[PDB]
């Protein structure tokens, strides 16, 4: 609805909304899904050092969208 | 060097009718609901299937015109030609019906009604109505909003039945 | 056992400087193991470390290229070595024209010989160089 | 340009090589 | 001198693949480094290369032998090294004479593969 | 002595080895158990999908006539043992490798291995932990960092391993062509006999609005990585069984 | 008590840290889970600090050697394996007496890597 005006995208749409309808489910049934709606990934370019630095470019959290 | 297409390994593709063809009276929908690269039914037989999509809801039944529907957090119903009616939920995704008698409705999230609670959805939303106030700007309130919607109408979904 | 640390930069050309065939003098040998200790190395390939050792030792880059402006240190000035076994390498009579020098055969190496050696594509070139470099190791 | 104008067994090595190559990259083809 | 460059630059090659076979065999040659594969398939070339037919062997090996000018085993070995011999098939190499008889044996190992190739390709 | 006990603690690490390599196939397998089930019930999920992508093209066209940044998301696995998966990626990478050539890799093993052999072509990758199940919303982050590497992209391919069996993996492809090239295609579907079965499909996605067609085809490319990612995590757990197997028995010769 | 008690949880996680280097040699340093690592960044610790510089050996060395007190080298362990010098850098205890030793060479250890860190910056 108001959303898209304000530059989400359809993808970050479906992700909130499994996320709710993962949260309503029954806490016996809760486990099984959501394993499928737990942020697990990250975005990494190995730094001039050897180590990892984060880009940013692109949210995990859906809090974060 | 040429490198198979990801789709070689599939075998089941999809019929479409030639358009200069006869018509065939079909009593049987060849329904595949799918969650996540997941099919809760495969090409099963149904008498009819209804699913709410932005416009409105669609009740599909055999031989319906070709047409592709964006679905919206809702109910989806399936009803057998036995006379059983199997109802899930889901979070969004596409349906494409074919005329051939057909119908694939892929989903993000598919889940029966009857695994979710309406004591979590009702508090939920009191909860997310409460961060609705303290959203801090304009995007979080929507982002906020969204939930509100879907828990809504998982909340109204089953104080249907 | 366990990046380019100055450790693991310079010890790898501390271990190609150590491929001999014969005895070196002492003063071309505390010399080089000096440069390559200071870091003066750092810029120079690790196949090119005996090439810049033999260059420094039997040649004088600086008087080539008349940039030589040091009144008494050079390599072939053998004379020096009881000098240095004297005072030390690390001491203000030495010391000063020493890391003068150095730097002068690294800029001039660096500039007129690494640059065409790193530019090398032909096989004949290609060929020529590998006999020059495995030359060097049996040279110096 | 003025090369052109005023102007062995190596070369069978490469012709031998210039042919195996063509045969493998021709297999591939089809 | 470039007969003990050749030669010396094979052995250090074939020591370094002494050391890389101890872990080839305990783990695998997949969980190597890229550039120690490149190493690998130069190293077994080179063994492969070593080997060859003799003259007084006819009957044991079924070839005819072999006789290597010194020049062609310097010449042949120093290009195996600088690698421009990659694409040649490994098994090429073994029980041959000169690079010569390597790329001969490849030609013909290529038209088999060829022949093969077009026989899988008109079955369909 | 101490020249057989040499041998005796030489022999004494190798039982150890085999030990904790018996350990490793216990938990692949219980792993490979565990995703055994999308062997079940694949092969559904991308059935307009090949409608919306499926186009057998020429290998040389496609990559000669570049213009813009041709992206590749090639899947690796983090841990290695894998097997020949990783290489022969590595070699499907190689044989592509172009003026134009962009890597966004998946796994440790991508980001690590692609970042040495091709710098400037490697911008950047995305790394998962193997705690959850392959979602939704791990392809959606592919996706989203595909497109900010480079929005201006000809084509986004996804090179995976599909698993044919418990013994073999092949190396698969998905083509996936930016929206002005893909709308243009299906254009020319629905206003032409050529492309007969996708002429209802084009004519059907061409009669709604565009935001949604635009959401259509993230949606089927976050799809189409989905099924990668999830290809490639079982070919990796049965390899990986393949592989241990090996070492099991190469420690138990020694 | 103390000493006796001191002695005994060192001798422990040395020997346990020798089993961990056999899953890090075939798994890696990763696939150790936080009990486990803590074990081998402590164990690590202790292995370095147990060297000491003598003062017959300084030829050798090149440093001067070190003399610590009983009471010093119990305690200094005593810290160390519940964790209170878990932020000191590894180095800091290679080839030291006691504990002050130990945190003058991490402060000297620091002073350089910011002097590094300096010269970097204005590159
Ligand atoms: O502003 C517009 C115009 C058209 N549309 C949508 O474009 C489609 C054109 O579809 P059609 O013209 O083929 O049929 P329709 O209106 O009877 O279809 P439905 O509403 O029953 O689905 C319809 O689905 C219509 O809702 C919009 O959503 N917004």
């Amino acid at each position: 609805s108001s959303w898209r005006d304000h530059g989400i995208s359809y993808l970050k749409y479906l992700n909130v909304c499994t996320e709710t309808l993962h949260s309503t489910v029954k806490e016996s049934r809760r486990a099984k899904y959501e394993r499928w709606s737990k942020p697990c990934y990250t975005a990494q370019r190995p730094d001039g050092a050897g180590g990892q630095e984060t880009i940013d470019k692109v949210p995990i959290h859906t809090k974060d969208y | 060097h040429d490198l198979p297409e990801g789709f070689e390994f599939m075998e089941h593709k999809v019929v479409n009718k030639d358009i200069h063809a006869p018509h065939e009276n079909l009593e049987t929908l060849r329904l595949t609901l799918t969650r996540q690269d997941e099919f809760l039914l495969r090409e099963e037989p149904v008498k009819c299937v209804t699913v709410t999509g932005t416009n409105g809801e669609y009740g599909i039944y055999p031989g319906h015109a070709y047409k592709i529907v964006q679905l919206n957090p809702s109910p989806l119903t399936v009803e057998y030609t036995d006379g059983t009616t199997k109802k899930y939920f889901v979070s969004g995704g596409f349906a494409h019906i074919n005329n051939e008698g057909s119908c694939d409705v892929n989903t993000v999230e598919c889940t029966l009604l009857d695994d979710l609670d309406l004591a979590i959805a009702e508090k939920e939303l009191a909860a997310q109505q409460a961060a609705l106030g303290s959203a801090k700007d304009d995007k979080a309130k929507s982002v906020v909003e969204i939930r509100i919607s879907v828990i809504e109408a998982v909340i109204a979904a089953l104080k249907h039945h | 056992a366990d990046v380019q640390t100055i450790p693991m930069i310079r010890g790898a050309r501390f271990v190609a400087l150590f491929n001999q065939k014969q005895p070196s003098y002492f003063m071309n040998a505390i010399v080089s193991l000096y440069a390559c200790l200071n870091g003066y190395l750092d810029d120079v390939k690790v196949q090119y470390v005996k090439f810049y050792e033999y260059l420094l030792v039997h040649r004088d880059l600086g008087i080539m290229y008349g940039t030589a402006k040091n009144k008494f240190f050079y390599m072939y000035v053998q004379e020096l070595n009881y000098l240095i076994r004297f005072f030390t390498l690390n001491s203000p009579i030495l010391h000063g024209e020493l890391e003068e020098m150095l730097k002068q055969h690294t800029h001039l190496f660096l500039q007129h010989y690494q640059s065409k050696m790193n530019a090398i594509k032909s096989e004949k070139d290609v060929k020529a160089l590998k006999n020059l470099l495995y030359s060097c190791k049996r040279a110096v | 340009e003025a090369a052109e104008r005023n102007p062995t067994g190596d070369n069978a090595r490469d012709r031998l090589l210039k042919e195996v190559l063509a045969l493998q990259a021709r297999i591939n083809q089809r | 001198v470039d007969h003990y460059n050749v030669a010396q630059d094979v052995v250090q090659m074939l020591t370094k693949y002494r050391e890389l076979q101890d872990i080839i065999a305990v783990l695998g040659i997949d969980e190597l480094s890229e550039e120690d594969k490149l190493i690998v398939d130069r190293a077994r070339k080179l063994v492969k290369f070593l080997s060859q037919p003799f003259q007084v062997a006819e009957v044991f090996t079924g070839m005819t032998g072999h006789y290597v000018q010194l020049d062609d085993t310097i010449d042949s070995f120093s290009g195996l090294l600088m690698g421009t011999y990659d694409q040649v098939p490994e098994m090429a190499f073994y029980m041959v004479g000169g690079i010569n008889s390597v790329l001969e044996k490849a030609k013909k190992m290529a038209e088999e593969a060829a022949e093969l190739e077009k026989m899988r390709r008109a079955r369909v | 002595s101490g020249k057989l006990r040499l041998y005796k603690e030489k022999l004494e690490g190798y039982n150890r080895f085999y030990s904790i390599v018996k350990t490793i196939k216990m938990v692949t397998l219980a792993k490979y158990r565990a995703a055994q089930g999308r062997i079940r019930t694949r092969d559904f999920s991308l059935r307009y999908t090949e409608l919306a992508f499926s186009k057998p093209q020429a290998s040389r066209d496609a990559v000669v006539a570049a213009k813009n940044a041709l992206v590749y998301i090639p899947i690796t696995t983090n841990r290695g043992s894998c097997g020949a998966l990783n290489s022969n990626i590595v070699r499907c990478i190689d044989s592509v490798v172009s003026s134009k050539m962009v890597l966004m890799p998946v796994g440790k093993r991508g980001i690590d291995s692609f970042s040495k052999l091709y710098p400037d072509e490697f911008r950047y990758g995305i790394i998962n932990d193997m705690k959850e199940s392959m979602h939704f919303g791990y392809a959606t982050f592919v996706i989203e960092n595909a497109y900010e590497v480079s929005k201006d992209a000809d084509r986004y391919q996804v090179i995976f391993n599909r698993f044919v069996s418990a013994g073999v993996q092949r190396n698969a492809v998905y083509n996936i062509p930016s929206y002005e090239k893909w709308k243009e295609d299906l254009a020319d579907a629905a206003s032409s006999d050529n492309q007969k079965n996708r002429y209802l499909f084009a004519n059907a996605l061409q009669n709604e609005e565009e935001q949604l067609i635009r959401d259509f085809f993230d949606f089927h490319a976050a799809l189409a990585v989905l099924n990668a990612v999830g290809e490639n995590e079982l070919s990796e757990q049965a390899a990986r069984l393949v592989a241990v197997e090996g070492q099991l028995t190469n420690i138990s010769s020694l």
